[PDB]
């Protein structure tokens, strides 16, 4: 699961940037305007640059979630040896927070690409 | 290898200084979203959207710095 | 405890209320037992006050100056002060019709008095 | 964990059973009473033009 | 193996600098919903739900930083 | 052991330096409910529930910390 | 090697310090949009256009800090 | 030059402790700009020629610092 969410992820990176480049071929290419000023060329850490860390949140994040649920086999022979309910209601909101994450993290990824596309037609 | 096994095991804890701002990040948009609220009158969406999206643009910084921590110990 | 007097009649009056919810220029803001001296203004919402129990009555005021005084006391000075049920939907929707087309259309103040009224049009007829 | 997932799970899913079918009401009940409403407008207006 | 326990001990030390970030969390989103409350009448659900799940996702931090300093020891 | 001996000093004064969290945590849960008081009436109601239970998750920093610099 | 494999795996956990500024960039802009949004009518660009502009460049000191923590790793 | 090869990978590493200064004054800059325009009408020049000058001004020091950290590599 782990090896296969790096290369779906990879993917869909490539997409948004191949789409970019070619609105901006008919259309000339406006992107900023500018305020009588420079240095905008040497920050170009958006658009191309900016899919590499777009998608690499969606691996990142499933690896951070993974590693808490596979946290409760060092858990359990400390409980098995206060009392023991402590562990039973705290994975409980670890688990309802994982799966809840799912709907935050796929709703980042369709605002993040509402805006390349918008801006891609202006 | 003892200098490659005692470094990749600080490398690991060093990297995890950076949850201060990943972890005040999330306090930081819900406070404003809270006290935001209560000011009339958007409730469903309009300022509910922005803090779903707010909140998993600075949890990134968190789960960049995380994935090079658990590299270098695996 | 409150004071709301408008300029044609007087709602409170007297000192027998208890909670009261007015929209202020900031934010929703309620008064309790004895609210701090926190004068400020107040926006075209609802100025509702809570009588005891669920014996609320929503008066929709027009805007004004929701003053708060040391002693217990709630000014809320207001120039319209009318119930949600005098209203109708059917009416309301030629005003808010008539200000959107007007707007931005000429010059003078037409253009600028014809975007303070499609706000305060569109905020009451969301509270039905 | 998987005695309280499974625990936690049914009692959310028991609240939610209830929120979905109230939330249905104005979409898919909604639709009969819309429908009813519409229907009895046009019999009142066939009514009145075959008058 | 005198290498191998001299950095064990220094890593759950390190990795115990986070928690400022997720005990000052709790703090921010407590105080915002305090000073909130009081103006009337966000109490009873409407801004409780943002408040519980905001904590929630604050101290998310805080325990994925544990983890990493309870396995080297 | 010398090597031994001399990590388990150093633990337990870098992981002293999480107070600077749990101490302000305390602070800041106080300087919002006696700012709030004053408007009345969330001092013994309210705010009084939630600066009893805001309390105690600000606190579980500090004492979460403390463990692993004594226990070393 | 032995000092030079000791020292790049020690280069990319220190890098990460600078995780904090670019975290908290993203949270600190989310809360004047959103409570500066409920004044009406902050919504289509406007507010929206320079809160998304002025999230590409709080990032760009966390995607920069980055490239040298992983080159020395690689 | 065991010792000069082993303090040049280190020397970048701790000089990139500058980006938090330079990463959140992007973010402070904005705030002020985007909550000081809804107060009618700093939107057409005004406030967007201080924005737009005073974000290159906090950048400098993020690039000066980074560059100390390349020539050492």
């Amino acid at each position: 699961i782990y090896i296969i969410g790096i290369s779906v992820s990879l993917w869909i990176g490539l997409t948004i940037l191949g789409l970019f480049l070619n609105k901006a071929v008919f259309f000339s290419l406006f992107v900023p305007s500018g305020t009588p000023l420079p240095l905008v060329p040497v920050l170009v850490l958006i658009e191309l640059l900016s899919y590499t860390a777009r998608a690499i949140s969606l691996g990142l994040r499933l690896a951070a979630n993974t590693l808490s649920g596979h946290l409760l086999m060092s858990i359990l022979g400390n409980l098995v040896k206060i009392f023991g309910l402590i562990p039973l209601a705290g994975i409980f909101a670890i688990v309802i927070l994982e799966f809840a994450i799912a709907c935050i993290q796929a709703y980042v990824f369709a605002i993040l690409t509402s805006s390349y596309l918008k801006d891609s037609i202006y | 290898m003892q200098l490659v096994l005692a470094a990749k095991y600080i490398g690991a804890a060093i990297a995890t200084i950076g949850l201060t701002g990943a972890g005040i990040g999330i306090a930081i948009v819900f406070a404003a979203l809270i006290n935001g609220t209560s000011r009339n009158p958007s409730l469903r969406n309009t300022l509910f959207p922005f803090a779903i999206l707010g909140f998993a643009l600075s949890e990134a910084t968190g789960l960049f710095c995380l994935m090079i921590s658990f590299l270098l110990l695996y | 405890k409150v004071s709301l007097v408008a300029p044609h009649q007087a709602i409170f009056t007297n000192k027998e209320v208890s909670q009261v919810n007015l929209p202020a220029s900031s934010g929703e803001m309620g008064v309790l037992a004895n609210h701090v001296p926190t004068v400020e203004e107040l926006a075209p919402g609802v100025v509702e006050v809570i009588e005891s129990s669920g014996t609320a009555s929503k008066y929709f005021v027009s805007g004004g100056f929701a003053s708060i005084l040391p002693g217990s006391k709630l000014s809320i000075s207001t120039v319209e002060a009318h119930p949600l049920d005098a209203f109708s939907s059917e009416n309301i929707k030629s005003l808010l019709a008539e200000a959107q087309k007007n707007a931005s259309s000429a010059d003078e103040t037409v253009a600028a008095e014809a975007a303070i009224e499609i706000e305060v049009l569109e905020a009451l007829q969301a509270a039905v | 964990i998987l005695l309280v997932t499974f625990l936690g799970f049914i009692a959310l899913i028991s609240k939610t059973v209830a929120p979905l079918y109230g939330e249905m009401a104005k979409n898919r009940t909604d639709h009969v009473v819309g429908l009813l409403n519409q229907a009895r407008a046009d019999h009142v207006n066939a009514v009145k033009t075959r008058i």
